[PDB]
RNA sequence: GGUGGGGUUCCCGAGCGGCCAAAGGGAGCAGACUGUAAAUCUGCCGUCAUCGACUUCGAAGGUUCGAAUCCUUCCCCCACCACCA
RNA sequence: CGGGGGGAACCUGGGGAACUGAAACAUCUCAGUACCCAGAGGAGAGGAAAGAGAAAUCGACUCCCUGAGUAGCGGCGAGCG
RNA sequence: CUGGUGUUGGCUCUUGGUCGCGCCUGCGUAGGAUAGGUGGGAGCCUGUGAACCCCCGCCUCCGGGUGGGGGGGAGGCGCCG
RNA sequence: GGGGCCUGACUGCGAGGCCUGCAAGCCGAGCAGGGGCGAAAGCCGGGCCUAGUGAACCGGUGGUCCCGUGUGGAAGGGCCA
C-alpha cells in the first residue's frame, strides 16, 4: 500500500535504461544500451490532516490530488458521530458512481 | 490559488474579497484558522448571493429613507405650547415632536434620530434634521396657547 | 530644465510608448517645430549590422523624390536628411518611404538579425518619435 | 570533431586606440662594493644612432586621421568537452 | 443482507525468471514463457469508435481462414514480426 | 553523495541577470580648448530668472567635469577664428 | 641523366584473359567524349616492376535529383562522390 486514497495511484514498474554514445540526431553513430533493469516509480504520497466534525481525519494522498481532499471536506453535512471513518466521505462522496 | 476572505487581513485583502495566494499558505494557515475559505464555484456563488442580499436590503434602507424624507420636506409640524412670550414655560423635546407626528399627521419617527441636542425653549420657525444615513430636515413651528 | 519651454511644449505632444505610422508621424511632426526658422527633418535607424567588420557597411547616394530643397557610423546607427520641415505632410511621407526602402536595398548578407531595429522620426531640434518604418 | 583560451624585444611577462621602445622580472654588458660566492646599487638593453630617425607585437588584409589594441581569414600551441563503424 | 473456503484445465489481472539462442557475450533471444499472487465463472476477456486509414471508403467485440513470414523491426546480428 | 523540482508556507534584508525608461559617462600640449560617434544645425537657451560669488552632491586626466536650494538678476554659447 | 612544352595522378565504358574454393587481386586492346606532347607515325586512363593495406555493418560530409505515410511541403531515407 503506497497508494492514493483519493486517486488510487500506486507504485508502477519502469525499466531504467543505461544509454551510451552520441545521438544519431546529433551526427553520431547513434546510442547503445549498457543496461536495462526494473525499478518502481512511487506516487508522490503525502499526509493531509483535516478537521471534520469535531474530529481530525488523515488522508494518505498523491500530492497530485491534495486539492480533492479539501473539496471533500467541502461537502460536510450529516456526521456528528466519531472515529472512524468518516471516510464516509471517501469513495461514495467522490463521484458516487 | 484563489480564496475568499472571511476577515480583513492587513494587506492580502479585506472581508469577502477574492485574493489569490500560495496553496501552502492557504491550506495550512488561512483555511484551518477560518480566516479564509476556498474560491470554489459553489462558494464563489454563495458570496455572489450574499453580495446581492446586502446591496438589496441596503436599498431597503434607502427605500423608506428617501421615501419618508420626501414626505417630511413637504410637511410643517405645528406644536402649540403655553408660551407666555418667546420663552416656553414647559419645553418641546424630541419625544414630544415624535408624538406630534403620531398624533397630528399620523407618522412616526425615532425620536432618538432627531438631533435636537437639549430641549426647545422659546419659539420660532424650526428646522432640524432627521435620519438613518442620507436623509431629511423637518420643519416645525412652536406656537402659543395650549 | 535641459530643454527650453519651447521644447517642453513638444514633449507633451508625443507618447513615445506608441509606435506611430509614418502617416501619423509626418502630420504630427509639424507640431514638433517651434524653431523660429525652418527646421530640418531627420529619419534615424539603429541597424542590424556589426560595423566593426569591413563587409557589414551601409552606404550609397540617394536623390530624394521631392528633392533636397547616406552612410552608417561605427556604432551601427544611421542618419541622413529626408528634406525640410517646411515640406507638406504628404511631401514628407513620400520622402520617408523614400529613405526607408533605400536602406533595405543595401543590406549586407552577414547582417545578423533585423535590419531596422528602431526607427525614430525626429526633427533637427525635435524630440524622438518612435514609429513603425513598415507603415 | 567542438567550445574556450593564447601567440609580444634572448626566456618570461603584462599589454594599451589618442604615441607608448611597448611596464616589470630575469639573463647578458659596462660601472661602483670584494676574503669567496653572492646580495644590494648605477647606466646599457628593437635598431641605426647625432638629437632623433626607422623597422617591429603569430600571419595576410581590412577599419580608421591613428593599430602592439578593433575586425575577416590563415597558423600554431594551451585547455576542456565529446565521439569513434 | 452479504463475504470467507474449494475446484482438473481453461480465463483475466498484479508481479515475473534462467538455462538456452546468438556457435564467446553485454543490447538482443528464450519470454511476458515458467512460476507466485488476486479474482471471475461455466466460461473468462473484449465490446457499440475521441476506431480504422486513403476509398468520399469501412462501421461494436470475439473467433477461424487469408492477407503474410508481407509491411516493418533488428549488436540491420541471431533473430522478431 | 548531489543539482533541479513536488510535498512547501509568513516576514525580511541582500544581491546577480536581462529588457525598458530617465541620467551622467569620454581629452595629443595640439581647434582659446580640459572634443566619445555620426546626422541635422547658425542658431537656439534665457529677464517661466542669466553671468556669478556662496553653502551642497558626486566624479575627477584634479584642470575641471558637474548637478541640489538660493542670494543673484541679464545675459551666455556657436557660425564667424 | 638534361631540357621544352604540358597535367591522361581524365570522365563514360570495356573485347578478352591471368589468377582463383568464395570473395578478391591482376593485365588489357579497343570504342565515345573531351584533351595534352609531337611535323608526323603516335604516345598519354600516373611512377622499371613485383609491398606502402582492411569485407560488411553504423555514422559523417558535398552534391544530385529518386522515395516522401490523406495532399503541398518538410522530417528522414536512396543514389553519386
Ligand atoms: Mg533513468
Ligand atoms: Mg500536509
Ligand atoms: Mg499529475
Ligand atoms: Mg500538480
Ligand atoms: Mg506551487
Ligand atoms: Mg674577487
Ligand atoms: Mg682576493
Ligand atoms: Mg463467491
Ligand atoms: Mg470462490
Ligand atoms: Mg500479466
Ligand atoms: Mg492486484
Ligand atoms: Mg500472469
Ligand atoms: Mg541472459
Ligand atoms: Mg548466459
Ligand atoms: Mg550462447
Ligand atoms: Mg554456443
Ligand atoms: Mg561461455
Ligand atoms: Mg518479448
Ligand atoms: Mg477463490
Ligand atoms: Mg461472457
Ligand atoms: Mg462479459
Ligand atoms: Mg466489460
Ligand atoms: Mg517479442
Ligand atoms: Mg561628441
Ligand atoms: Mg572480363
Ligand atoms: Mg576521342
Ligand atoms: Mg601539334
Ligand atoms: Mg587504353
Ligand atoms: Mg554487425
Ligand atoms: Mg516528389
Ligand atoms: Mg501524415
Ligand atoms: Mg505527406
Ligand atoms: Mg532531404
Amino acid at each position: 500500500s503506497k497508494v492514493c486514497e483519493i486517486s488510487g495511484k500506486r507504485p508502477i514498474v519502469a525499466n531504467s535504461i543505461q544509454r551510451r554514445g552520441k545521438a544519431k540526431r546529433e551526427g553520431g553513430v547513434g546510442k547503445k544500451t549498457t543496461g536495462i533493469s526494473k525499478r518502481r516509480q512511487y506516487p508522490n504520497l503525502q499526509k493531509v490532516r483535516v478537521r471534520v466534525a469535531g474530529q481530525e481525519i488523515t488522508f494518505r494522498v498523491a500530492a497530485s490530488h491534495i486539492p480533492k481532499v479539501y473539496e471533500l471536506v467541502e461537502r460536510a453535512k450529516g456526521l456528528k458521530l466519531e472515529g472512524l471513518s468518516p471516510k464516509e466521505i471517501k469513495k461514495e462522496l467522490l463521484k458516487l458512481l | 490559488m484563489k480564496v475568499i476572505l472571511l476577515e480583513p487581513l492587513e494587506n492580502l485583502g479585506d472581508v469577502g474579497q477574492v485574493v489569490d495566494v500560495k496553496p501552502g499558505y492557504a491550506r495550512n494557515y488561512l483555511l484551518p484558522r477560518g480566516l479564509a475559505v476556498l474560491a470554489t464555484e459553489s462558494n464563489l456563488k454563495a458570496l455572489e448571493a450574499r453580495i446581492r442580499a446586502q446591496a438589496k436590503r441596503l436599498a431597503e434602507r434607502k427605500a423608506e429613507a428617501e421615501r419618508l424624507k420626501e414626505i417630511l420636506e413637504n410637511l410643517t409640524l405645528t406644536i402649540p405650547v403655553r408660551a407666555g412670550e418667546t420663552k416656553i414655560y414647559g419645553s418641546v423635546t424630541a419625544k414630544d415632536i415624535a408624538e406630534a407626528l403620531s398624533r397630528q399627521h399620523g407618522v412616526t419617527i425615532d425620536p432618538k434620530r432627531l438631533a435636537l441636542e437639549k430641549p426647545i425653549k422659546e419659539l420660532g420657525e424650526y428646522v432640524l434634521t432627521y435620519k438613518p444615513h442620507p436623509e431629511v430636515p423637518i420643519q416645525l413651528k412652536v406656537s402659543v396657547v395650549a | 530644465p535641459k530643454h527650453g519651454k519651447r521644447y517642453r511644449a513638444l514633449l507633451e505632444k508625443v507618447d513615445p510608448n506608441k509606435i506611430y505610422t509614418i502617416d501619423e508621424a509626418a502630420h504630427l511632426v509639424k507640431e514638433l517645430a517651434t524653431a523660429k526658422f525652418d527646421e530640418t527633418v531627420e529619419v534615424h535607424a539603429k541597424l542590424g549590422i556589426d560595423p566593426r567588420r569591413s563587409d557589414q557597411n551601409v552606404r550609397g547616394t540617394v536623390s530624394l523624390p521631392h528633392g533636397l530643397g547616406f552612410r552608417n557610423d561605427k556604432t551601427g546607427a544611421i542618419h541622413a536628411p529626408v528634406g525640410k520641415a517646411s515640406f507638406p505632410p504628404e511631401k514628407l511621407a513620400d520622402n520617408i518611404r523614400a529613405f526607408i526602402r533605400a536602406l533595405e536595398a543595401h543590406k549586407p548578407e552577414g547582417a545578423k538579425g533585423t535590419f531596422l531595429r528602431s526607427v525614430y522620426v525626429t526633427t533637427t531640434m525635435g524630440p524622438s518619435v518612435r514609429i513603425n518604418p513598415h507603415s
